[PDB]
């Protein structure tokens, strides 16, 4: 299940709502998509898993949906420390990350 | 608190093997799998394989099968993860991250994803001295 | 209490992605390990905790031989069933529980993850059976039913009936046609030396 993820760069102001979507060459199980950030110089951390559920420890203004082939990840405002690189997981067919997304 | 740590940075010969270790605490190790996450300079995440701490079992992403041994020593809760027949191109970041995708004890699939994520391992492959 | 370093895996039995069909229940063995009961009854998420012959308070500090997990999917209506004593098409044809079952019947609403809307017809019951089912039984023929007088040989027509029949999960449906995710916690101590035990 190759997944993509669109647009590569998401140029965004500090304030804004941030979409970021993932798409899958076939269906995808509900709860076998999580989505990651990765901050320049660290390692990623999970933000959402079951395609919908927030992980521990992540602020309530991260949140996401999906079904099928199309999957969102949403940030209902973009602070100054959500500028960061997000990938979209599935691990219904073996395990496979989308390409990334950058947030600027 | 939950913490990964891993060993410093390597630096190889072609068709050198690299083993990297992992350190996990804070946790029941053999609870929760372990998965290997490579990041090479400029580029996403690829996945590199699966192991269970409890059973020994492993999953092994196709591109590294024949390359990659992963082992675990649940009596000082670390893991291994040994790439051999280093390429120019295997230069990257090797992340250790703990597992919730697929259980430990019966290997099937689970609703979550890799909680914690360790430091980052960097290994450079190159012929120069 | 044996020294058992490691935990029992209920964390893989219910955050699972894929439950059996109610015709076709896994059963997990669980063993060697210890059995944190904190997580499970005072969890909110589950609409159904029940216990037979044991309170879910005082389960946190026993010793079992055997843990058995069987877990399936059935619809809301249908839970009911799924109790030692009762009758009904799940309870006779599907999953047959002993009128002297100790244990813990756990379940919660996964509409949002069984149910699609085109309609989610994975999942499956046995509605035609020649007899009930003795307790923990398991039946997955798919052999034709012969309702009426006359031979079917496999084949479907008048008074011959494919056994099996699906459910039509939809996230539409009212509660009663939800589906819910099912794990039924069998305990058993036998004349033999523990290996479940709780956390203390
Ligand atoms: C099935 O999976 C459930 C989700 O698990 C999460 O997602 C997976 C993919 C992994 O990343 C996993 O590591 C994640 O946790 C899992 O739910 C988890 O269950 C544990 C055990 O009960 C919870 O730990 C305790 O939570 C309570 C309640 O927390 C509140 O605040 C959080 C804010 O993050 C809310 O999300 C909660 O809903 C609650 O409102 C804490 O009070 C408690 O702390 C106290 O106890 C600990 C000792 O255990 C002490 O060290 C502390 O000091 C306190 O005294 C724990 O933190 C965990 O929070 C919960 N996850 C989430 C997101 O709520 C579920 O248990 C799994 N099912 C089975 C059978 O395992
Ligand atoms: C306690 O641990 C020892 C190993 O040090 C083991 O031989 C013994 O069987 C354990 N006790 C029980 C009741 O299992």
């Amino acid at each position: 299940i190759v997944l993509t993820q669109s647009p590569g760069t998401l140029s965004l102001s500090p304030g804004e709502r941030a979409t970021l979507s993932c798409r899958a060459s076939q269906t995808v199980s509900s709860t076998s998509l999580a989505w990651y950030q990765q901050k320049p110089g660290q390692a990623p951390r999970l933000l959402i898993y079951g395609a919908s559920s927030r992980a521990t420890g992540i602020p309530d203004r991260f949140s996401g949906s999906g079904s099928g082939t199309d999957f969102t990840l949403t940030i209902s405002r973009l602070e100054p420390e959500d500028f960061a690189v997000y990938y979209c997981q599935q691990h219904d067919t073996s395990l496979t990350f989308g390409g990334g997304t950058k947030v600027e | 608190q939950v913490q990964l740590v891993q060993s410093g940075a390597e630096v190889k010969k072609p068709g050198a093997s690299v083993k990297v270790s992992c350190k996990a605490s804070g946790y029941p190790f053999t609870s929760y799998g372990i998965s290997w996450v490579r990041q090479a300079p400029g580029q996403g995440l690829e996945w590199m394989g699966w192991i269970s701490t409890y059973n020994g079992n492993t999953n092994y992403a196709q591109k590294f099968q024949g390359r990659v041994t992963m082992t675990t020593d649940t009596s000082t809760t670390t893991g291994y993860m040994e790439l051999r027949r280093l390429r120019s191109d295997d230069t990257a970041v090797y992340y250790c991250a703990r597992d919730y995708t697929r259980g430990a004890w019966f290997g099937e699939s689970l609703i979550g994803g890799f909680d914690n994520w360790g430091q980052g391992t960097l290994v450079t492959v190159s012929s120069a001295s | 209490f044996p020294n058992i370093t490691n935990l029992c895996p209920f964390g893989e039995v219910f955050n699972a992605t894929r439950f059996a069909s109610v015709y076709a229940w896994n059963r997990k063995r669980i063993s060697n390990c210890v059995a944190d009961y904190s997580v499970l009854y005072n969890s909110a998420s589950f609409s159904t905790f029940k216990c037979y012959g044991v309170c879910p308070t005082k389960l946190n500090d026993l010793c079992f031989t055997n843990v058995y997990a069987d877990s399936f999917v059935i619809r809301g209506d249908e839970v009911r069933q799924i109790a030692p004593g009762q009758t009904g098409k799940i309870a006779d044809y599907n999953y047959k529980l002993p009128d002297d079952f100790t244990g813990c019947v756990i379940a919660w609403n996964s509409n949002n993850l069984d149910s699609k809307v085109g309609g989610n017809y994975n999942y499956r019951y046995r509605l035609f059976r020649k007899s009930n089912l003795k307790p923990f039984e398991r039946d997955i023929s798919t052999e034709i039913y012969q309702a009426g007088s006359t031979p079917c040989n496999g084949v479907q027509g008048f008074n011959c009936y494919f056994p099996l029949q699906s459910y039509g999960f939809q996230p539409t449906n009212g509660v009663g046609y939800q589906p819910y995710r099912v794990v039924v916690l069998s305990f058993e101590l036998l004349h033999a030396p523990a290996t479940v035990c709780g956390p203390k």
